[PDB]
């Protein structure tokens, strides 16, 4: 499946893997330590006035002088004495009041008559208390403050260990996903250039380089969303639940209620999102459809005033287009943000709910440093929630392309073989009862054969042109197998491996294309061995055909176009240097009916008095000079055999020679 | 914010649901300072003595409402913005097509076909992006910013908010900083992967050259494969992308721990409660997304009046010149003069002037015969009206053809150029397009006389099947005739063909040129063919090279003395 072959080339690179998401992890851990040091603060030291305090003798430094009278802290002491002048500092509205008798227990506090009575329920008692002055409680705050440049310390330590890991993480997992991709990428290019002939002629090469490159794009994007996103979202919301219940269990799990929430929200998302952006990206496409075929044929709109109508249509289209379009806008504006805002607004609600419940009875004293914790750890939790979702509604597509992918890679009946070139063929070729339907119903060769000799074999013509022609040239090796035989030198061609028989093959199709780069790596496609033979063979191009146009004054004349950049006579120049260049042995020429015959055809003319020098040169005799020029002429009826003769074909069949003269 | 003074058209237009939006969002975004105050208040109150139950349901109920306050506000603010984006997405695509479709050849000419449909896609977008998402940064960058800023001065503390908000602008010149250069490795790694597609494709397409020569597992893998290490140095972008998160978090979480500090240390110095401080850390978190909105909008709006001029160029910047100002005149009975008139298209300076002296009256059938490039197509593409108008004068049975209404004369030409080109369409809706109304027996007899029909029920699955886009059973004669029988169901008073007729041999050609010369009666035709068979039959022959008439009469005389002429007939056959 699909997730089976990510899956399968993501376990490739596992190093990189596990050692991104151990740092994610240390990173997420450094990170959401912050919070909790921030509740140690809370409820330590700035809330740890509102514990209990003992007084004992000013031996310690911990003590506190308060008019005159040294104050240790509960959790600051050393048990010297218990339950000598207990003490409690009690906070009306915004004034600490200091009780020095021990307080009875809690309630709601009030200061009437420079006296505070706590209330709890229906019981209340009453003690003396007095107002303490800034100075005061800053003295009684300062026990603390040595002990908060350790608490800051610590968050600011880890959260520049986290800030670094953060960028480790996120550059593995990028590394990974771009080295997975770069391995995907030379597979199916090598799984291509394994595979047939057939697949390329099917569907054209958009589709195929559309697999290679722009699906790849989008399994990058798959790879850096389930891991950036999901699996980095996922660890940093598990560290967040993990902190949430080491706080507080019981909030803790009304804060788990979020993970069924998105669920909900995901799955819902998906099931209308998909709907909506599948036919928003339809109806897109449509009106750039719509605005090429318009553009292309304005003239014919013009000339039959079809424009008002060609406007409606578009218009149809438009509006569709916005109709969908305000309708995925109703859905992201009801769940996507404004409903995170109402998520943490009801968090909000929960919170104070709970703490209020809390400072009701006597549960509400510690605990408000869990508080700014929850709030500072819910935003960590909601933020990602958007991403997450969207990333959800969007994984659809990357698994089709992927799919469109794995398709082509688990493709069967590859052409893998190796390439042997330990010898030279002479180039006797013959063929025997040779039938091949490409089409399986149609049969397209029906049972020719014929020898060709030992060189100057130049029979080839079609079916009074553009019949039953360059399948010959793909059926010596493109399509083999099919039903007869087909020999070379007294050997099959079947038998032989494939690469063999192109090792000494060479072709000019009707549609040279000029390879990107230099005109000398046009040539020789950058091949290794021949470096030196290149300029060597250039040489021999220059004194057969020199460059007429002599740009740069070598062969550093880069191509820019894909073809006829300078003229077309150069392009067939450039294939016929080619073909000289690897192999003379065998070798099958275009058939040059697209060109117009002007007279720098006739150099190409001169070309093929040069090309027919080597051994065995097929040719589609369409031009009138190959058909007279040629040792042998060989036409066919239909994929049958006409006859084999240059005159012979001219004295049994005048009309095809006539009609060939009339046409060229 | 140059581009929101060049759309004041759309504004002004739209004023009721943006000035709705945005007072809506200002509403809001005052309203959002009012939980967390509240928050922070009801720490303090719990803290306090006098917290009761009833606190708890007065902030409870507070917050509900708040709440769907936000959610309903936000919906509708959202709406109204981001349906006014998508309304002008609506609008410019409606002026683009409405412009291209009030544009001649020469605009085409110009502006390629890829720049038009580039236009169309990613400028609209933009320019749409700016009227919502981009309005939308300049209110939560502004007044959401200052709104949270002074909310933290007054409300809770100016010494807390100026110590924390410190580290905040770095952030925002930081993400401008990291954007710019995450634009520009972007940009360097989408050429690279751009040349990885364009070797994929000359692999794909000249795989039949990279199979014949021995290059097979040799040279393709290897630029492929060089091409992929190339396509990695995606890890350039990805060192700068990875800064843009941590950056983030230390310069937050930074201002996290001023606030908690100096708050902290403010609460020591009772110059602050907890519930603030609370507070504090909740509009800090408030306040991260106006930072990155600043440079989102700077990026926004300068690449929206980029689009913006671009679309404008085109947009305001073309205007064709054709323009009936004062038809006073008729169908006029094909007395059409051209006794001087000389053009050229601006592919020269006045250099390959084509310099024609000719007139036509109804029913005179003007064959037009030459060598290529020599100036046949072209006359009829000045009597087609689409270039301005040339030197000289055409003048059509007195009126000069400038002054003629120019939909009724486009309407009476019916013209099947060199290029037959169909629509992706049913061929009945081809050849309806012609003739728009509603169907009727007329279409029948319209593609009878073209001769396709006999062909047309069986061979391509009757009238009612897909043809253009590759189509199903294409063939170029066949497009012709398609193109011909649209031309006839048109039923023009001027005919006028170019080269159709060439695809198909002259023995059914001929046939069916004059079955169309037998049913038109008299109404004027043109014919322009490379062949000279059809032209045999025309009462009026010209033969043209070089953009000049070489000589103009009857068959014979040009069988008599232009020996191009008896030449070309003899060379065809
Ligand atoms: C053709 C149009 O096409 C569109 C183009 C872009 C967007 C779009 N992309 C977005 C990404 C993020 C946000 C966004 N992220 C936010 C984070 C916080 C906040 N708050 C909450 C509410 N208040 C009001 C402001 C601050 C708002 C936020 N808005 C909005 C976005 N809008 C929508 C349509
Ligand atoms: C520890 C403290 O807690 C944190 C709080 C927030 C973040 C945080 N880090 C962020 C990184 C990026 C973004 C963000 N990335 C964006 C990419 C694109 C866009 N828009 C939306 C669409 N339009 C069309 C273009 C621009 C906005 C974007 N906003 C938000 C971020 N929020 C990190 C930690
Ligand atoms: N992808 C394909 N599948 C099956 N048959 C094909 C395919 N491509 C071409 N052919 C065969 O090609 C035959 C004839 O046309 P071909 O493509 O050989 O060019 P042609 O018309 O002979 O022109 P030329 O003069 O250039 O050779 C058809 O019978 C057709 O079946
Ligand atoms: N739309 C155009 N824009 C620019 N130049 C043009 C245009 N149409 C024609 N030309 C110029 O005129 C040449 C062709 O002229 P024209 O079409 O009259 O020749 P033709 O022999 O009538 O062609 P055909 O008879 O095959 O239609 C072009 O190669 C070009 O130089």
């Amino acid at each position: 499946k699909i997730g089976k072959t990510l899956w399968r080339y993501a376990l490739l690179y596992r190093k990189l893997l596990i050692t991104a998401v151990l740092l994610l992890t240390v990173a997420v851990g450094a990170e959401l330590t912050g919070p909790f040091i921030g509740k140690k603060m809370i409820d330590d030291h700035i809330l740890g006035i509102e514990k209990t305090w003992y007084e004992a003798a000013e031996k310690d430094k911990n003590a506190v002088q308060f008019h005159g009278v040294s104050y240790v802290r509960e959790d600051r002491l050393q048990e010297p004495v218990s339950k000598a002048k207990e003490a409690h500092i009690y906070q009306v509205g915004m004034a600490f009041y200091f009780v020095d008798q021990a307080v009875s227990f809690d309630g709601n506090r009030t200061v009437s008559d420079g006296k505070l009575t706590i209330t709890n329920g229906d019981k209340s008692r009453a003690y003396a208390a007095e107002k303490l002055t800034k100075q005061e409680l800053f003295q009684f705050y300062q026990p603390e403050i040595k002990g908060m440049v350790l608490l800051i310390a610590l968050y600011g330590g880890l959260l520049v260990f986290s800030v670094f890991f953060q960028y480790g993480q996120h550059y593995l997992l990028q590394m990974s996903a771009n080295r997975i991709i770069q391995k995907m990428r030379q597979d199916v290019f090598s799984h291509i250039q394994k595979m047939p002939i057939r697949y390329f002629d099917n569907l054209p090469a958009g589709k195929v380089v559309a697999r290679i490159t722009n699906d790849t794009e989008a399994i990058r994007d798959l790879y850096v969303t389930v891991l950036s996103t999901f699996v980095t979202s996922g660890i940093y919301m598990f560290g967040i639940f993990t902190a949430l219940f080491l706080l507080d269990v019981k909030l803790a799990f009304v804060a788990l209620a979020i993970v069924p929430i998105i669920w909900l929200w995901s799955v819902i998302y998906r099931r209308y999102a998909s709907y909506y952006n599948q036919k928003i990206r339809s109806i897109n496409s449509d009106i750039n459809a719509k605005m090429n075929e318009s553009i292309q044929g304005m003239t014919i709109i013009q000339a039959f005033r079809h424009q008002k109508e060609t406007m409606r249509e578009f218009e149809e289209l438009n509006e569709s287009h916005f109709y969908f379009q305000n309708r995925m806008l109703n859905l992201n504006s009801l769940m996507s943000h404004n409903l995170v805002n109402v998520i943490r607004n009801l968090a909000f609600v929960a919170l104070i709910w709970h703490f209020g419940g809390a400072s009701l009875n006597a549960a509400g004293i510690v605990s408000i440093g869990v508080l700014y914790a929850f709030v500072d750890y819910l935003n960590r939790l909601f933020q990602p929630i958007t991403g997450i979702v969207n990333q959800f509604s969007k994984l659809e597509l990357a698994r089709v392309s992927a799919g469109r992918v794995f398709e082509l890679l688990e493709e069967k009946n590859t052409e893998e073989a190796g390439e042997p070139a330990k010898e030279r063929a002479l180039g006797r070729v013959e063929f025997r009862d040779v039938s091949f339907a490409y089409q399986e119903g149609e049969e397209v060769l029906k049972h020719i054969s014929f020898t060709a000799q030992k060189g100057e074999t130049v029979a080839l013509v079609g079916h009074t042109g553009s019949g039953k022609s360059s399948i010959l040239n793909l059926l010596f090796r493109f399509y083999d197998a099919q039903k007869g035989d087909v020999l070379i030198d007294g050997k099959s061609i079947y038998n032989m491996s494939r690469q063999e028989l192109r090792s000494h093959m060479g072709i000019v199709l009707q549609d040279p294309y000029l390879f990107s780069g230099t005109i000398g790596s046009n040539v020789s496609l950058d091949d290794e061995r021949m470096t030196e033979e290149e300029i060597k063979n250039a040489l021999r191009q220059v004194g057969a055909e020199p460059l007429l146009k002599k740009l740069p004054k070598g062969i550093n004349e880069p191509v820019i176009e894909k073809g006829s950049t300078l003229s077309s006579g150069e392009r067939q120049l450039i294939s016929f240097a080619r073909a000289l260049a690897f192999d003379p042995a065998i070798l099958i020429l275009d058939q040059a009916t697209a060109h117009i015959d002007t007279e720098t055809e006739a150099v190409i003319q001169k070309a093929l008095d040069v090309v027919k020098q080597g051994r065995t040169t097929f040719v589609i005799a369409h031009r009138l000079s190959t058909i007279r020029n040629a040792d042998q002429i060989l036409v066919l009826d239909k994929g049958e055999i006409v006859e084999r003769g240059n005159h012979e074909e001219l004295m049994a069949l005048e009309g095809q020679y006539y009609q060939m003269y009339e046409l060229q | 914010f140059s581009v929101l003074k060049k759309l004041g058209w759309f504004f002004k237009a739209y004023w009721l649901r943006y000035t709705i939006a945005i007072v809506l969002l200002l509403a809001v975004n005052v309203i959002e300072m009012f939980p967390p105050k509240l928050l922070g208040n009801a720490i303090d109150d719990m803290k306090a003595g006098a917290f009761t139950a009833e606190g708890l349901l007065f902030y409870i109920g507070i917050f509900f409402v708040l709440t769907a306050a936000v959610y309903i506000m936000s919906y509708f603010w959202m709406h109204q913005l981001f349906g006014g984006a998508n309304l002008m997405e609506k609008i410019l695509r409606t002026k683009l097509m409405g412009h291209l479709l009030t544009m001649s050849p020469p605009f085409y000419e110009k502006n390629r076909t890829g720049d038009l449909m580039a236009r169309g896609t990613n400028d609209l977008q933009a320019v749409s992006l700016t009227t919502g998402f981009g309005i939308l940064t300049l209110v939560d960058s502004t007044m959401f910013m200052m709104t949270i800023f002074l909310t933290m001065g007054f409300l809770i503390s100016w010494k807390l908010t100026f110590a924390a908000i410190i580290p905040l602008p770095v952030m925002a010149i930081a993400i401008s900083l990291y954007g710019s250069k995450i634009h520009e490795r972007f940009t360097e790694a989408q050429n690279a992967f751009g040349a990885l597609n364009d070797r994929v494709l000359e692999s794909v397409s000249g795989v039949r050259v990279i199979r014949a020569y021995v290059q097979e597992t040799n040279d393709v893998r290897r630029f492929n494969e060089m091409t992929a290490d190339v396509y990695q140095k995606n890890m350039k972008v990805a060192f700068i992308d990875s800064l843009f998160e941590p950056t983030v978090k230390l310069l937050v979480g930074a201002s996290y721990l001023i606030g908690l500090g100096y708050g902290a240390f403010l609460v020591f110095r009772n110059e602050l409660t907890l519930g603030e401080l609370v507070s504090f850390n909740v509009y800090l978190g408030m306040m991260i997304w106006p930072m990155f909105a600043i440079g989102e909008l700077i990026n926004v709006m300068q690449r929206g009046n980029a689009s913006l001029d671009r679309v404008n160029e085109t947009l305001s910047y073309e205007t064709d010149v054709t323009d009936p100002k004062q038809p006073a005149d008729l169908k006029e009975p094909g007395d059409i003069v051209f006794s001087h008139v000389s053009f050229t298209y601006p592919s020269s300076t006045s250099d390959n002037l084509q310099d024609i002296s000719f007139t036509v009256r109804k029913g005179q059938t003007v064959g037009i015969a030459g060598k290529t490039g020599s100036g046949k197509t072209t006359i009829i593409k000045q009597l087609l009206r689409q270039y301005p108008p040339g030197e000289g004068s055409i003048t059509f049975s007195g009126v000069p053809i400038q002054q003629i209404p120019l939909d009724r004369l486009r309407g009476w030409i019916g013209y099947v150029p060199q290029d037959h080109l169909l629509f992706s369409r049913t061929v009945k809706e081809n050849i309806l397009y012609g003739k728009q109304d509603a169907t009727d027996k007329e279409v029948q007899q319209a593609i009878a006389e073209a001769h396709f029909e006999k062909d047309l029920h069986m061979l391509p699955s009757g009238l009612e099947t897909m043809v253009g886009e590759k189509g199903v059973a294409l063939s170029g004669g066949q497009k012709q005739r398609i193109s011909i029988a649209r031309a006839l169901m048109a039923n023009p008073e001027i005919l006028i063909l170019d080269q159709s007729l060439s695809a198909v041999d002259a023995k059914t050609e001929a046939a069916i040129i004059k079955n169309i010369r037998e049913n038109r009666k008299g109404k004027t035709t043109f014919i322009l063919t490379h062949r000279l068979s059809a032209v045999e039959h025309a009462d009026l022959i010209l033969v043209m090279d070089g953009g000049v008439i070489a000589e103009r009469g009857t068959h014979q005389e040009l069988l008599a003395n232009n020996g191009w002429y008896r030449e070309q007939y003899e060379r065809q056959q």
